[PDB]
């Protein structure tokens, strides 16, 4: 209406003016940290029959 | 097993006994869908969230649906009412005219959507054609020109709403697994009840012989 | 929550008598109900135990065959039918709430109970301490051993700690190993493996005085140890 | 000034859309076609969850990786010990039109909520042996979606009336109301410091939100549907969603765009749900033609399929450890997979 | 005789294997999606299980025809007699209550929807596995085989008046086998197809011939089947047990054991005809 306008291009003037980062290095990061965690990742590697409780 | 263990499980079967018993009461009772128009009235048939009615007619446990106060996206939340018997639908004859697009066409359109819905195939419908009385006293003056201007008939109760609901049951697709039961409201009356188990009645047969496995 | 317990009195030997307990406060029908008893000078003993449906009934030997358990779940009340009384059987009977699944607290509320006077293989735990000197403010350990290892293939080691108190019925302290309960104080620490078991109370109270008893729940009859009496 | 506002408008989202393109320089497929990929998952069901009678829509884990709740159309809230199959609690619900559950981290709280527009939390522990219900939240105009816990007083809840809001179970009350969807809010999930929130909603928009703020710091708009499911990744800088345009697809919160696109060509049914494994290197998706894809989500490859459902796979999620993954769905049915 | 003989057994050997084909399917389909949740479920199985513990006796018989001689003694005498009564009279009371079951179902719906559940089709079935073992058991009894009439043969043994007791045990297994089992499945399959006519079945095309003809062509099949599988049996046992007629005749002999052929063709057709009539089963593809 009147108002909604208003509350919606202030929104976007808040949204705009933020910090960003390059693709690069978020996507660095998150294969940072699956490589960091794989170890520790139950489902991706076989788990032996003794430390599985479902069996 | 532990001496806790054995008590747990015996626990569990307990409470399993009681799911199978509630699940048989549940399964014991109907379940009606009640839409349609706001205007149209719903709760001529009856005396924040949704409105659940019990009422039991000559044996049978009914389950009424109110979904009138949910003011979002229906297709969000139409899948939850898959295995409803039947559908109780209510269109006003009497807002052929009025216009918030006019009312009955928005009455036609929500049918239509409904009806053809892909979660109620093969879901029985109780049509309701609700204020006759209103709609006769009103079509000696206005006639069905203003709602339909290929109508082309003449202006008496009984030819207008026999033609709304021939084009109300004509905007049924796939008429083989389905049935629209039209009734016309009465007010000094009690068959209204009657109508919804007899339609009911049918659909348990038609259950009855879909798992009797002869359909 | 209050268990009340009837009956009792002074009865013939050879005789017959009828404990009752009226239960108010909770889920009746889904707790298991067990009863047990204590000598007057004596520690406490397991007697009978009745499940949730009245499904499983669980006597001791000494009791088989003589005494008969029962619940009227619609009343809210626990009978202990006795026939044959002789005069071992002479001692005050409690009745224990018992709830069983995933992370319970078992034998959580006690019954004051009632006397019974009549006129004139199972594995041990061991309390070789009694009368323990104790002063406010100290730390003091109790000590109880048993006969098997009680760490079941489950990973739960099936030990119970309870508190008498002079002139009042027993109270959980510690329900299965390392598992404080509620309303306990967080001063109370349970630590063992296996056989030997310990029951820590880093600082004292007045209030903490008492027969410390210990219990096993890894298989049926439930067998205490005779209690460590604390003292000033 | 209607019109004036409106191209002011227009004007900051091609701003934005200029930022966002300027910001990236090399897609995350390019720069993870060098990492080692995982050939094929076989995951086979361990425990059948059985005793429902009516269609499953939600279930949530415990903390202890043990426990875990669903709530069906049958009236019920099934507490389940998944390690025996064991049956904890059962607890009747006043509507049985429930369309989500959640498990409070301290396991003593479970709530539930659907189209009676309230949001119930139950006592677990409690002097007598019964679950009790602590209080009805109160408030929303629309269905309860979905519904995540803070702590054991703060509650987060998202609604069919384009609102997200936060509650006080102390007092029954909206600390803080989250506005700004123009579509049924579906799908919540709180970040792993429980600091901020994303939810995605039906204007196929996802929303990163500030918890103790209240406002709205990021909108991602690449879907061309109603978004179903959202999930944050495990160390949080990330989220992955899943709509009815059988796509899912995983935002960055820094780079503020769309990193992966996870679809193909013979997927055409919509995403139910949505979940991360332990490392965040697979994607666990359930859709609607009875199966749960895995995907491998630096490489949007399928690397399996877990295909035991009779039923639309309605949700899934797996334990805080990793161990197992429970999918429940529309044939009454809970399974549990490792 | 002998082209006679090879055609009887050719006969017995096919409609042997057919039965025991059938009822491994059914049994093959009911394990795997068609579960015992459902009454008519239930029945389906049970009459499964009559159905092959029948065939499995028929080669008994077959090599009795061929070998004109009884090695089997009174043990097995005994046995197979009892297996046979027991046998026919499940079968029978099976196929009754699928009939009252399904009249229920249609014509008493608000009241079927408590008294149709597994429990009681269950409950049902063990009551009606229970009764004709009462039959059953003074078959165990009363049946030793005789070497009389320069063979080894089995015949009842009744106290005086002999002719009397097998006239009147006679008399009652075909009252209480065939007359009123016939008489409750007509009955109750006419009262549903009378409501099937009046609910709406019959409004127009495409839906009166694909539903109501088919439902009518399958009771008829079924009834039909019933006659001509178990009317020429009793009515020559009646013929046998009123008139005396030669014994060693071999075209008598042909036309009793063509008789007794079609009675087993009765438990060899019907799982055929419940794989070819279910829409349950044609659904499930
Ligand atoms: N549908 C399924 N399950 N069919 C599998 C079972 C099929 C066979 C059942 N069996 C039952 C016992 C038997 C019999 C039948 C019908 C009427 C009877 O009075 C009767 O008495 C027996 C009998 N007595 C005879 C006495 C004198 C001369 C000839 C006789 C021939 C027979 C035949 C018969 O052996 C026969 C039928």
């Amino acid at each position: 209406s009147i108002a909604q306008a208003r509350k919606l291009v202030e929104q976007l003037k808040m949204e705009a003016n933020i910090d960003r980062i390059k693709v690069s290095k978020a996507a660095a990061d998150l294969m940072a940290y699956c490589e960091a965690h794989a170890k520790e990742d139950p489902l991706l590697t076989p788990v032996p029959a003794s430390e599985n409780p479902f069996r | 097993l532990s001496a806790e263990d054995k008590a747990a499980v015996e626990r569990s079967k307990m409470i399993d006994r009681n799911l199978r018993e509630d699940g048989e009461k549940a399964a014991r009772e109907v379940k009606l869908l009640l839409l349609g128009a706001g205007e149209s009235g719903k709760n001529t048939i009856v005396k924040t969230g949704i409105v659940e009615t019990h009422f039991t007619f000559k044996d049978l446990h009914f389950k009424m649906f109110d979904v009138g106060a949910q003011r979002s996206e229906r297709k969000k939340w139409i899948h939850c009412f898959e295995g409803v018997t039947a559908i109780i639908f209510c269109v006003a004859l009497s807002d052929y005219d009025l216009v918030l697009m006019n009312r009955m066409h928005a009455s036609m359109k929500l049918f239509d959507s409904i009806c053809n819905n892909k979660w109620f195939t093969d879901t029985s419908i109780i049509l309701f054609l609700n204020k006759k009385d209103l709609f006769e006293e009103k079509i000696k003056k206005s006639p069905l020109t203003i709602c339909y201007p290929e109508y082309a008939g003449s202006n008496t109760y009984e030819e207008a709403a026999a033609y709304i609901q021939c084009q109300f049951e004509d905007l049924n697709k796939r008429k083989d697994t389905k049935e629209i039961y039209t009734h016309f409201t009465c007010s000094t009356d009690t068959k209204n009840v009657q109508f919804v188990f007899d339609a009911v009645t049918d659909v348990i047969i038609k259950n009855n012989l879909k798992d009797c496995g002869l359909f | 929550v209050q268990l009340v317990e009837s009956g009792g009195g002074l009865v013939q030997p050879g005789g017959s008598r009828k404990l009752s307990c009226s239960a108010s406060g909770f889920a009746f029908s889904s707790f298991g109900m067990h009863w047990v008893r204590q000598a007057p000078e004596k520690g406490l003993e397991w007697v009978a135990y009745i499940s949730s449906g009245s499904g499983t009934i669980y006597y001791a030997d000494t009791v088989k065959g003589r005494f008969t358990i029962s619940r009227d779940d619609p009343k809210n009340t626990l009978f202990l039918q006795m026939t044959s009384l002789r005069s071992e059987d002479t001692a005050m009977y409690y009745c224990v709430r018992s709830i069983y699944y995933y992370g319970s607290s078992p034998f959580d509320f006690w019954g004051q109970g009632t006397t019974l006077t009549v006129s004139s293989s199972d594995i041990v735990m061991t309390q070789a301490t009694s009368s323990v000197p104790v002063t406010p403010g100290e730390s003091v350990s109790i000590s109880c051993r048993s006969s098997k290892s009680l760490l079941h293939s489950n990973g739960n080691t099936y030990l119970y700690w309870f508190l008498q108190r002079p002139g009042q019925s027993p109270q959980l302290l510690i329900y299965r190993m390392s598992n404080l309960a509620s309303g306990v104080p967080d001063r109370f620490s349970g630590s063992g493996s296996g056989t030997a078991f310990t029951l820590t109370i880093s600082r004292l109270e007045a209030e903490d005085v008492g027969v410390y008893y210990c219990m096993q729940h890894l298989e049926y009859p439930l067998t205490f140890g005779a209690g460590t009496k604390l003292e000033l | 000034e209607l019109d004036q506002l409106r191209q002011e408008a227009e004007q900051l989202k091609n701003q934005i859309r200029d930022a966002r393109k300027a910001c990236a320089d090399a897609t995350l497929s390019q720069i993870t076609n060098n990492i080692d990929p995982v050939g094929r998952i076989q995951m086979r069901t361990r425990r059948t969850l059985r005793g429902h009678l009516a269609k499953i829509y939600a279930m949530h884990w415990g903390t202890d990786s043990r426990l875990l709740v669903s709530a069906s159309q049958d009236g019920k809230l099934i507490i389940w010990d998944s390690y025996t199959t064991n049956k904890v609690h059962a607890i009747p619900l006043r509507s049985s039109w429930v369309m989500t559950c959640a498990y409070a981290p301290s396991g003593n709280y479970v709530a539930c909520g659907g189209l009676d527009n309230i949001c119930s939390i139950y006592n677990l522990k409690t002097r007598e042996g019964n679950v009790r219900v602590s209080r009805e939240l109160a408030g929303h105009t629309g269905y309860l979606s979905c519904c995540r816990f803070l702590d054991d007083n703060q509650i987060v809840t998202s609604s069919g009336d384009t609102t997200c809001a936060l509650w006080d179970i102390e007092t029954g009350q909206q600390t803080t109301t989250f506005t700004g969807h123009t579509g049924d809010v579906m799908s919540l999930s709180l970040a792993p410091d429980t600091r901020l929130f994303v939810s995605g909603a039906c204007d196929a928009s996802a929303k990163l939100w500030d918890v103790r703020e209240g406002m709205c710091r990021q909108t991602f708009t690449g879907h061309e549907s109603d978004i179903n499911a959202i999930c944050f990744f495990p160390n949080g800088n990330a989220f992955a969603t899943g709509s009815d345009d059988a796509t899912c697809r995983l935002f960055d919160l820094r780079a503020d765009q769309e990193l992966m696109t996870y679809s193909h060509d013979n997927i055409i049914c919509g995403i139910t749900s949505v979940s991360f494994s332990k490392s965040g290197r697979l994607l666990l998706a359930g859709y609607d033609d009875f199966n749960c894809n895995v995907w491998d989500a630096l490489k949007a490859d399928r690397a399996g399929v877990l295909a035991g459902h009779d039923n639309r796979v309605s949700c899934l999620g797996v334990t805080d450890d990793g161990m197992a993954v429970a999918t429940g769905s529309w044939d009454s049915f809970l399974k549990i997979w490792n | 005789s002998l082209a006679l003989a090879i055609a009887i057994t050719a006969l017995y050997s096919a409609v042997c294997a057919v039965g025991l084909l059938g009822n491994v399917l059914v049994m093959f389909g009911i394990v795997r999606y068609t579960k015992m949740k459902t009454a008519t479920n239930i029945y389906i199985f049970n009459l499964a299980l009559a159905d092959a513990l029948a065939t499995s006796t028929l080669p008994f018989q077959s090599a009795k025809y061929l070998m004109e001689t009884w090695p089997f003694g009174e043990l097995l005498c005994k046995a197979v007699l009892s297996i046979d009564y027991y046998n026919m009279f499940t079968s029978i009371f099976t196929l009754t209550m699928m009939s009252v079951d399904r009249y229920i179902a249609v014509c008493h719906p608000v009241k079927a929807l408590d008294f149709r559940t597994p429990a009681k089709a269950k409950l049902i079935n063990i009551c009606i596995w229970v009764l004709a073992s009462g039959v059953g058991v003074p078959i165990m009894v009363m049946a030793v085989t005789r070497p009389r009439d320069g063979a080894v043969v089995c015949m009842l043994q009744f106290p005086s008046p002999s002719w009397y007791w097998d006239t009147v045990t006679k008399i009652c297994v075909f009252l209480f086998a065939f007359v009123v089992p016939i008489l409750i499945i007509t009955v109750c399959y006419g009262l549903m197809l009378l409501r099937l006519r009046s609910v709406r079945l019959l409004s127009g095309s495409k839906e009166k011939d694909r539903s109501l003809r088919r439902i009518t062509r399958m009771v008829l099949v079924v009834v039909g089947a019933f006659v001509v599988c178990w009317a020429p049996i009793h009515i020559f046992v009646i013929v046998w047990t009123l008139v005396d007629i030669d014994r060693r005749d071999p075209l008598v002999v042909a036309a009793l054991h063509l008789c007794i052929a079609l009675g087993y063709a009765n438990s060899s057709l019907n799982p055929v005809l419940y794989a070819f009539l279910d829409e349950n089963f044609k659904r499930c593809f």
